[PDB]
RNA sequence: AGCAUAAGCAGGA
RNA sequence: UCCUUGCUAC
């Protein structure tokens, strides 16, 4: 039973692998079963401690936590895939037997009324005018014909990269030239950008609430016993209740209707270039009706991997003027005018190419989870609350509660604004809804490090003197992901507008 | 007027307000091209860790062999992470481990590993993640990479009679006594190969680049063994989890919140006239860099010095295995011209030939690498990489807790993987830095580097331990995936029932209180709805399934017993998250409609709930035009066979069918065993008889020959 | 007449040039690592390929023969329920099940149904009688445990189950004769007078048996009594901060 | 062009 | 040298 093996390259390999001080491992392993040990440990560890040239650094005395660096540097620009506070919509009834969205893009075609929607070939800025021109008229002819297939122009050959690859050539064949065809590798990385200043804005926009109502798709409420399912069923009634109305529930509706139509044509035609309108659906004084907001055309998607960016055009509707530092990576044309009752305004068409995959096309058109987390924030302070008291005091307690948001710009310490518990909803599904959007590299490293100073912080708040190993390494380790994400520049700016508002009471901080 | 999301931080705590500064409902980040740069990455910072030059010849490997073991050259820059571990301070805080609790502790450990050991089959191998295997050098499941294994050895010499751990792992080392081995290429040549390159191939890690890791801005590289470490490893994670489930200041198995609780409060209850507790929140860093597998040879050593044999020499295996481990490179770089138009491809054999089309980091990293590489791996020697020995790194983090230099000023502590949280007793604060300076230099010398940018302290319970933020009172849960509530994609039924299931366990589990659960239930619901096309009678939606069921609902008496699966609503709630849907609504359903559904003579099901709304959905189309063809017509003859396997013993996907002798002769034998036992008392006709004993013995002369 | 069948599937399997290879070359244990082959590498996105499924016209398999007997190849407009692409296995749509559901033919074997999920169908029977209160908003908290979470009435431990479904249903090849069997033995005497004669299958009545001999014990959160019978009612009576309890009988 | 971020996608057989 | 085609319902 207890014979092992003994094979002879493993014994000769055994013996070649053991620390430096042994010859085989029969040296080591009689070694290993006559220890005992003796008290030069402690004259090599102190040995060790006298080498060391590390002092720990206190915050009470030392409180060098400064602000952080944001680049100061050209404005980040606007790089959401679709337009959120300057988007126009045309509504129609709802129609349920004509409910495909080619056939919502039609009856948008007899509705909203393209045959006004002349567009001159000089664009107000931007860099390609004659090839929008040229495809928003062939478009524009395509959808008035009834059939969603782009016939090969030289536009859309241009715009939704076709032919537009390396030649991937194997080590096989390289045939090579004497002085001819040098090449090699290089790469480069990414370009730095500043503090936008149009984010608070449509912070302030998206948490809004909207007569247009009901946006999100949600489903039915179970029946209850005479068990806690009051509360669940009342916390999701107040909590949806609330967050149905606002601006930012029109645009999950729209990245699930648009993205979600997307998906099914890249699955459905690959290789074949398509139309998808851009729309929602909401109940206008109770009549169902669905929006319109834009044209969004594919590019031929062969989605062989989870990667594959294949290339969206987008033709968008707006009715504002645009802007070089926010509008900057559109290509801004016009649309004409449109009647606006309480009188005329205009109405700009823009028009910008981007890219898409299948993992965000997974992701975008199941944003409706962003739900999920928003109530459990709040109901976490509502037991707590409970928690503290032993009574039921819940449905006073989202009345009679305030919770402290949004100071103002020309002062900040110790002027905020507080609201009630219950519109709280509101905040926050908005900070969840961009979690979605704007998710990358950096905004991961910066929550990690952010995680680190709100420990500090609460520290601070109950006087345990805190301290820390070495302050220079730490900012440099922050501020090397605050690079060109609008999301984190503005929770920076943000994070340190916070220790501003905090240096007023508990002194571990700077101005 | 400003905006700020902080601002709730004023007057709360970060147990509430730390579940919203988690991106979790956002795109994890996915790798593209090429991990070459990061396996450089990795395999060269590890021999910058070295602190040394010592370098001695081999005899076996072509490649020169650097020591990592009591070979220091001292630099003053000692705040930079070292990966050099001193075996006689390690030895003694072993020594210093088994003085504490116990006398025969490693032994009575040992015994429990040994005695789990030998009752053990080897199947359990093919109960894991994803392996390499070496025959085509790719990525496969457990039980194809272990049948390619077997395969190959009865097809080099004779079959295999194994059928347990331990002759499986003495048949690998025979296959490494053996002078050639042969494998199947692709269309199924047979080819040869040789001895050192047998080793070479045995030995070989595949790295790849980690997809989907929240919370870093760097990608990682990691790596999968192959098939021949797998049961090693397996043997030495079996001891070391008995070790650690032993021991009392551990956090891996779990409860991970009671022990805690029990050495807040017991080391707080061993507090003199003037002394008082620092808690320290620590990171060791560089974790898979500086953990030496020879120092788990001594350390292995030293725990089974009295318990057996065998186990003395097979708890000794899997670090030589690591002391010597190759790794695939990934598979390259690309070259373009100044017109970026045509661009070549240099995979990882020719990257020596085609050294002078690389950039600076690129010759830099491969200029610290270039005497250690082979023609598509490297010879990497001392790291411990992602996806390995987790349980005992652990048992060296308890190794520096429990120290004891001898004021009455000492430390404690948990341990995980890689997060310590660090209790500290003492009476000023200049004492203070000397205890934690004495706890870097305990960690110091064994190869433990603490992270002085991650780490901090404060004198409560204001810790974070595996990201459970613990403030003085309240514990925090952890922030938990959205993706995973709804990925069974399957079937029209095992769908809302298993995303019932997934809210239940996160209900047990962690907190999830009422509300989330009825949100997140009905976000279930309408993703479920949103997939299969079906919305509720009422509803005005009209596609190709409403209208058979719009048409169709006035022979339905009771409405409200519909499936929904069918255009029924909603009943499944908090409280009935154990009962599915179809089991709840048999009390209301009509008779017409429950014996219609219900039926077994269905087209879709013939060829855990009920099974009436089970499809399947059909297969692919690429997958018989490749050059991977008759693979797939190879396991159609596994699934053949084993049908005939189940045709015979009745009852066979019950119990695990144990055996050593062959497939082929307990079925025949099987034949006329019940050809017997249905004979005597039972069948009785002559023909039947001869014509089934023909029919067997012409099987078996066909099967001999 | 079953082993004259089998006999000529044997024969007719040891026909086959190449499979001949592949049985009395490797072991019995080898079955296990000859049921799982799965090429494919995870199917590490599956509700993304069932939506990109369900977006198509026909995308299910579905049996030929028993849809042409009573099913109708398109429904009154335009809906397809049939194809004739391709084993004789055709295509078909989902709109195909729901005309099955409401327009097929049906066959009574609700006790069959009601015999196989006594096990759930007992749970269902224990939530509909039972009686709750008013809440109490308080700290609660304990430590985890290991507690049995079902009210059955036999309580074995995994062990004499999958010895005792050997000795219950094919004793041909059960297992050595051990000393759990004796008195259990009186049992599965009373086991051979109930699955005796049944349309249930074997490997779906060992999977029932097990349903009612084994006590499901896990590790989980416990506060208050560990009675089996209130865990379900663990998820459903606490949480952290709040509790449910006014459990008369 | 663009997506994107330390290297890829922008067809292939 | 050559460019096959899948039919979309919140």
């Amino acid at each position: 039973e207890l014979e092992m093996y003994k094979s002879k390259l493993f014994i000769a390999m055994r013996d070649e692998s053991v620390p430096l001080p042994y010859i085989n491992y029969e040296h080591l392993r009689t070694r290993c079963e006559t220890f005992k040990r003796n008290q030069a440990e402690c004259e090599a560890k102190v040995a060790d401690v006298a080498s060391r040239l590390k002092i720990k650094l206190e915050h009470l005395e030392e409180n060098k936590l400064r602000p952080l660096e944001i680049p100061k540097e050209k404005e980040a620009p606007y790089t959401h895939k679709f337009l959120m506070k300057d988007a126009w919509f045309f509504a129609k009834p709802h129609d349920s037997e004509r409910a495909q969205p080619q056939q919502i893009l039609y009856d948008f075609f007899e509705a909203a009324n393209m045959g006004f929607m002349t567009t001159s070939p000089k664009p107000i800025f931007g860099k390609q005018g004659l090839m929008y021109h040229s495809l928003w008229g062939q478009t524009k002819r395509a959808i008035k014909d009834k059939r969603n297939e782009l016939e090969p122009s030289e536009q859309r050959d241009f715009l939704c990269g076709i032919g537009r690859a390396s030649k991937k050539i194997q080590e096989d064949k390289w045939q090579e030239s004497r002085e001819e065809e040098f090449k090699q590798e290089e790469t480069k990385g990414a370009a730095k950008r500043g503090f936008p200043t149009w984010f608070n804005e449509e912070w302030l926009w998206a948490m809004r609430d909207s007569k247009i109502g009901d946006w999100i798709p949600m489903a039915e409420m179970p029946p209850c016993k005479n068990e806690m399912e009051d509360y669940a069923k009342k916390m999701c009634e107040e909590l949806e209740s609330k967050i149905q109305g606002t601006n930012c529930a029109r645009e999950m509706s729209k990245l699930i209707h648009t993205i979600g139509s997307l998906h099914t044509e890249c699955r459905n035609f690959p290789g074949k270039v398509k139309i998808v309108p851009i729309y929602c659906r909401g109940t206008l004084r109770g009549e169902s009706t669905d929006c319109l907001f834009g044209i969004a055309i594919k590019g031929k998607s062969h989605l062989n991997k989870d990667d594959g960016m294949y290339t969206v055009v987008t033709f968008e509707f707006s009715t504002e003027e645009p802007n070089p530092s926010k509008h900057e990576k559109y290509t801004v044309f016009e649309a004409g005018t449109v009647p606006v009752e309480a009188k005329e305004k205009k109405l700009f068409l823009y028009c910008r190419t981007t890219g898409m995959s299948k993992l965000k096309n997974d992701w975008f058109s199941k944003c409706r989870r962003c739900l999920i987390p928003t109530m459990e924030t709040v109901e976490q302070i509502v037991l707590k609350e409970c928690a503290l008291k032993e009574e039921n005091r819940v449905s006073e307690m989202l009345e009679n509660k305030r919770a402290w948001i949004a100071h103002e710009n020309g002062e900040n310490l110790t002027r905020l604004v507080s609201t009630k518990l219950k519109d709280l909803c509101r905040m926050l599904i908005v900070t969840q809804f961009y979690y979605c959007i704007y998710n990358d590299n950096q905004l991961e490293g910066f929550c990690n490090e952010q995680k680190k100073f709100l420990m500090f912080l609460q520290a601070d708040k109950d006087s345990k003197s805190a301290f820390t190993f070495n302050q220079k390494g730490l900012y440099e380790k922050i501020e090397e992901c605050i690079v060109s994400n609008p999301l984190c520049i503005f929770l920076a700016d943000r994070l340190n507008k916070l220790f501003l508002v905090a240096k007023s009471n508990g002194a571990k901080y700077f101005e | 007027m400003e905006i700020n999301p902080y601002l709730l931080m004023l007057n709360n705590d970060i147990t509430s307000m730390i579940s919203l500064t988690y991106p979790y409902t956002g795109a994890p980040p996915m790798s593209h091209g090429t991990s070459t740069k990061y396996s450089m990455e990795t395999v060269s910072r590890t021999y910058s860790y070295s602190r040394t030059k010592k370098e001695v010849p081999s005899g076996i490997f072509p490649i020169e062999r650097r020591k990592f073991c009591n070979t220091i050259e001292d630099k003053e820059n000692l705040e930079k992470p070292n990966g050099n571990v001193d075996i006689n301070f390690m030895l003694s805080l072993a020594e210093m481990l088994e003085e504490k609790m116990g006398k025969g502790f490693f032994k009575f450990c040992a015994n429990e590993a040994e005695a789990e050991i030998l009752k053990m089959h080897f199947s359990k191998l093919t109960e894991g993640r994803q392996t390499y295997d070496w025959t085509s050098e790719r990525n496969m499941p457990a039980a194809t990479a272990l049948q390619l294994t077997v395969d190959a050895i009865q097809e080099t010499q004779g079959t295999f009679k194994g059928t347990t751990m331990v002759e499986y792992c003495n048949k690998i080392l025979e296959m490494m006594d053996w002078p050639e081995v042969k494998f199947k290429k692709v269309t199924l040549m047979i080819t040869k190969i040789g001895r050192e390159e047998f080793i070479k191939r045995i030995c070989t890690i595949n790295t790849m680049a980690k997809d989907g890791e929240r919370g870093k801005y760097k990608r990682r590289a990691i790596a999968t063994p192959g098939m021949g470490i797998r049961p090693f490893s397996k043997i030495v994670e079996t001891l070391a989890q008995k070790i650690c489930e032993r021991l009392a200041e551990s956090g891996l198995p779990v409860e991970k919140k009671a022990k805690l609780k029990t050495t807040v409060s017991s080391t707080n209850s061993k507090l003199q006239e003037g002394q008082f507790m620092v808690n320290i929140t620590g990171d060791n860093s560089k974790w898979n860099e500086c953990q030496q597998p020879e120092a788990y040879l001594a350390m292995l050593a030293y725990i089974t010095k009295d318990s057996s044999n065998l186990m003395k020499d097979l708890c000794s295996v899997a670090p030589t295995l690591f002391c010597n481990k190759y790794v695939k490179m990934g598979q390259g770089f690309r070259a373009k011209n100044k017109r970026k138009t045509k661009e070549i491809v240099i995979p990882a054999k020719k990257m020596k030939e085609r050294k002078e089309l690389m950039n600076a980091e690129w010759r830099d990293l491969f200029e610290t690498i270039e005497p250690y590489m082979d023609g598509e791996c490297c010879f990497l020697g001392g790291g411990m990489l992602m996806g390995m020995f987790n349980m005992l790194s652990t048992v060296f983090g308890v190794m520096t807790l429990n120290y004891r230099e001898e004021r009455n000023c000492y430390w404690t502590g948990l341990q995980s993987s890689d997060d310590f949280v660090l209790f500290c007793i003492s009476r000023t604060w200049p004492e203070m830095e000397m205890t934690i300076l004495k706890f870097i230099a305990v960690c110091k010398l064994m190869g433990i580097n603490m992270s002085l940018e991650k780490s901090y302290g404060c004198l409560p319970e204001l810790f974070e331990f595996t990201s459970m933020f613990f403030s003085g009172d309240f514990v925090s849960n952890i922030a938990l995936e959205l993706p995973a509530f709804t990925t069974a994609g399957m079937n029209e039924g095992t769908d809302f029932t298993a995303a019932m299931s997934v809210i239940r366990t996160n209900m047990i589990n962690n907190g999830l209180s009422p509300g989330t659960a009825l949100m997140a239930l009905r976000i279930c619901l309408q993703e479920f709805r949103a997939t299969y096309r079906v919305h509720p009678y009422d509803s005005g939606v009209k596609n190709h399934r409403m209208k058979i069921i719009r048409k169709f609902i006035e022979t339905i008496e009771n409405k409200d017993g519909l499936l929904i699966s069918d255009g029924g609503k909603l009943m499944n709630n908090i409280s009935s998250l154990h009962i599915p849907e179809e089991i709840l609504k048999e009390d209301l359903m009509d008779p017409s409609y429950r014996n219609r559904v219900f039926n077994p003579r269905n087209p879709f099901t013939q060829f855990a709930v009920v099974s009436t709304h089970s499809f399947r959905t059909r297969s692919n189309r690429t997958l018989l035009n490749t050059d991977m063809r008759a693979m797939a017509l190879e396991e159609k003859r596994y699934q053949v066979v084993c049908n005939m396997y189940r045709s015979v013993f009745e009852s066979a996907d019950v119990n695990t069918p144990i055996g050593s002798m062959s497939m082929g002769e307990a079925i025949e034998a099987k034949i006329l065993d019940r050809a017997r036992t249905q004979f005597e008392n039972g069948i009785i006709g002559g023909e039947e008889y001869s014509e089934i004993k023909r029919l067997i013995e012409d099987a078996k002369r066909q099967r001999l020959s | 007449s079953l082993l004259l069948t089998l006999a000529k599937e044997y024969a007719n399997l040891t026909k086959d040039k190449k499979s001949c290879k592949l049985l009395s070359q490797g072991t019995v244990s080898s079955y296990t690592t000859f049921k799982k082959w799965t090429t494919s590498r995870k199917e590490k996105n599956p509700s993304l390929r069932m939506r990109w499924a369900m977006g198509s016209k026909f995308p299910i398999m579905a049996n030929r023969e028993i849809l042409e007997e009573a099913g109708i190849p398109e429904q009154w407009e335009g809906i397809d329920l049939w194809s004739k692409k391709d084993l004789g296995m055709v295509l078909a749509s989902p709109a195909a099940i729901t005309y099955w559901n409401f327009c097929g033919p049906g066959v009574d074997n609700s006790s069959v149904i009601k015999d196989v999920y006594k096990a759930k169908f007992m749970k269902k029977e224990r939530w509909r009688e039972t009686l709750w209160g008013p809440m109490n908003f308080e700290l609660v908290g304990k430590q985890r445990r290991v507690v049995e979470t079902q009210p059955v009435e036999i309580k074995l431990n995994q062990k004499e189950i999958k010895e005792l479904t050997m000795w219950v249903l094919f004793e041909d090849e059960a297992n050595l004769a051990s000393k759990f069997i004796q008195e259990n033995f009186s049992l599965v005497l009373s086991l051979r007078e109930l699955y005796k004669g049944k349309a249930v299958n074997k490997d779906v009545a060992a999977f029932m048996i097990a349903h009612q001999f084994s006590p499901e014990k896990r590790f989980l959160p416990t506060f208050g009594p560990i009675r089996p019978e209130r865990m379900e009612l663990l998820h459903c009576l606490g949480g952290d901060f709040w509790k449910i309890e006014a459990v008369t009988a």
